[PDB]
């Protein structure tokens, strides 16, 4: 029991039961209206009696009788008609989903949702590290240019040294040394022969 | 005359 | 009951239509807000793109004031051992010229 | 049973009360969140961490150059000594070989 | 379908048929016998006026509440929503009473597009970092091979020492 019809509201915006109450009090008021009409119409025609008179207090409770009958049948029939109203009108079939909340048709679970939030934060952090390591790599390469050019400078100095050796006659020192020790050895030998034939 | 039923509870058995 | 049930059912109807109004039109306003806040967050994220850490430092160059000085002494020793290699075998010829008579 | 029905209704009133309260709280939450994030803007385990952690010392490299040149300098000192030791011998050799008269 | 409006006019019509079934004029007179013995033409005339003004007053009432909040239009819109919604037949989602859950379901798509946008930004910067680091490794192998050539020619000039030592050995008595 006690159906609040929460989903039947939000669409209509009034709830069906309250609406049926308004309709009830209106219908009842109209029934009592036409009964008041017939009583005050028979009473004025009732003044057109000569010879004899018939009391109005009797006709009042006469109307009260017909009206109690009318409230029995009226009330019952309005209950049945009102339950038909709540069944086939003023009801979301429970099969139907409102266009207001279509995104809830495939609901995103609490766990998928929290998972996706954590993923979002952790991807913000991941972006934040990737950018500064971009800057770290780029900075290391710009720094690396300098040592590359300095080593090219020392290599330039060695090539310039072999150039300054090439000019002035001795491009390869090692060869010069091995020939100069060779002919130094010969000169030593022949020098000893000349000093030992010198006396 | 009134004396009409007032109420008609909306959501009850 | 009676009048009490009418007051209670009245406030109950009010809370039903109220919570239904919330259920309907609140997710749209909240959605508007969170769309603003998400655009704002992803916008302030890109403002961090200039991280710019300097790094750098270096041992700098100690250039070539003396580099040309040792290359110049290299010219000196180069020419010296060249002319020595040219003048020594002549002394070998003077050497074996005296080895017979 | 009127008692059971009015009971369920008097529980629903409080349930929907708590839900309305939660809706208002939540909505104003996202509201002031958007307000503060929109008013806030005005006023290292990354990919390839090995590449970042593998960083050879370049300063020590430039230092090693500065001492390489020193080694080279004493190399040419030893050379420039050996040359003198040689043509000293050449001079005494040519002198004693002209002493043959 | 009956467009929900012919259903309500139909059921209130049934309601009047059932009410007019009661007070079947016989029920009106047999309690109203006093005054019914006099002018049974007036009794039936006033009964007819009663039944007519009752049913037309009540029909004018429901037709008045059809124009109250465009109830014809909103019940017709509900007819449309019922027609388009048919083919599902399973119980649709209803507000479970937990604002956090329903708010999760509605806020989900924008957080998904947020996730995918940030993730493709991260993808871009990650690829550019792969290229940049590849260049960095290239540069460090270049400095490595450079220092290798430097020390190579360095030892090339250090090799003269042996030749000088054999010179001094030859030149020693």
């Amino acid at each position: 029991s006690v159906d609040p019809m929460t989903y039947e509201a939000q669409f209509f915006g009034f709830t069906p039961q309250t609406c049926m109450l308004r309709i009830y009090i209106a219908f009842q008021d109209y029934l009592f209206e036409v009964m008041q009409a017939v009583e005050q119409v028979i009473l004025k025609k009732l003044d057109g009696i000569p010879d004899c008179d018939i009391s109005p207090v009797q006709i009042r409770k006469c109307t009260e009788k017909f009206l109690c009958f009318m409230k029995g049948h009226f009330d019952n029939l309005f209950s049945k008609m009102e339950q038909l109203f709540l069944q086939l009108i003023l009801r979301i079939p429970s099969n139907i989903l409102l266009p207001e909340d279509k995104c809830k048709e495939t609901p995103y679970s609490e766990e998928d949702f929290q998972h996706l939030q954590k993923e979002i934060e952790q991807l913000q952090e991941k972006y934040k590290t990737e950018l500064c390591t971009k800057q770290a790599l780029l900075a290391e390469l710009e720094e690396q240019k300098i040592v590359q050019a300095k080593l090219k400078q020392t290599l330039t100095f060695f090539d310039e040294l072999h150039n300054v050796g090439r000019d002035h006659g001795t491009s390869d020192f090692r060869e010069s040394l091995v020939s100069l020790v060779q002919n130094s050895r010969k000169l030593q030998n022949i020098r000893d022969n000349v000093e030992k034939e010198s006396k | 005359l009134d004396h009409l039923k007032n109420g008609y509870r909306r959501r009850f058995c | 009951m009676d009048s009490d049930i009418k007051v209670l059912e009245d406030q109950f109807d009010e809370i039903i239509v109220d919570i239904a109004t919330k259920r309907k039109q609140y997710p749209r306003k909240i959605l508007e807000c969170v769309i603003k806040t998400i655009k704002a967050k992803q916008e302030i994220l890109k403002q961090y793109h200039p991280v710019v850490h300097p790094l750098d430092l270096k041992y700098d160059p100690d250039p070539a004031p003396h580099m040309e000085n040792l290359k110049c002494r290299g010219e000196t020793v180069a020419k010296e051992i060249s002319e020595a290699m040219k003048s020594l075998p002549a002394l070998i010829e003077q050497g074996e010229g005296f080895s017979q008579v | 049973s009127l008692e059971a029905s009015v009971a369920e209704m008097k529980e629903y009133i409080t349930k929907f009360s708590l839900e309305r309260q939660t809706w208002d709280q939540l909505l104003l939450h996202y509201q002031q969140e958007a307000k503060e994030i929109l008013s806030r803007g005005s006023t290292l385990g990354s990919s390839q961490n090995e590449v970042l952690n593998t960083k050879p010392d370049y300063q020590k490299i430039l230092q090693n150059q500065s001492k390489v040149f020193d080694c080279m300098e004493l190399v040419m000192d030893e050379l420039q000594g050996s040359v003198k030791q040689l043509q000293a011998f050449m001079d005494e050799s040519t002198q004693c070989f002209q002493k043959v008269s | 379908t009956i467009s929900r409006v012919k259903l309500l006019d139909t059921m209130v019509d049934t309601f009047l048929q059932k009410l007019v079934a009661a007070g079947s004029y016989q029920r009106f007179t047999d309690c109203y016998k006093c005054f019914y013995q006099l002018q049974p033409a007036m009794t039936q005339q006033i009964y007819d006026k009663f039944i007519a003004q009752l049913q037309t007053s009540i029909r004018e009432e429901i037709s008045d509440i059809k124009e109250e909040g465009n109830l014809e239009a909103v019940l017709n819109a509900l007819d449309k929503i019922v027609e388009e919604g048919k083919v599902r037949k399973e119980p649709a989602w209803r507000p479970s009473g937990i604002p956090e859950k329903d708010l999760h379901s509605v806020m989900a798509p924008y957080f998904l597009q947020q996730r995918d946008t940030l993730r493709r930004h991260v993808q871009k910067q990650e690829a550019e970092n792969q290229q940049l680091a590849d260049a960095v490794l290239a540069g460090r192998r270049q400095v490595e091979e450079l220092q290798l050539q430097v020390q190579a020619q360095q030892q090339a000039w250090q090799a003269l020492h042996r030749e000088q030592r054999e010179l001094v050995a030859v030149l020693r008595e």
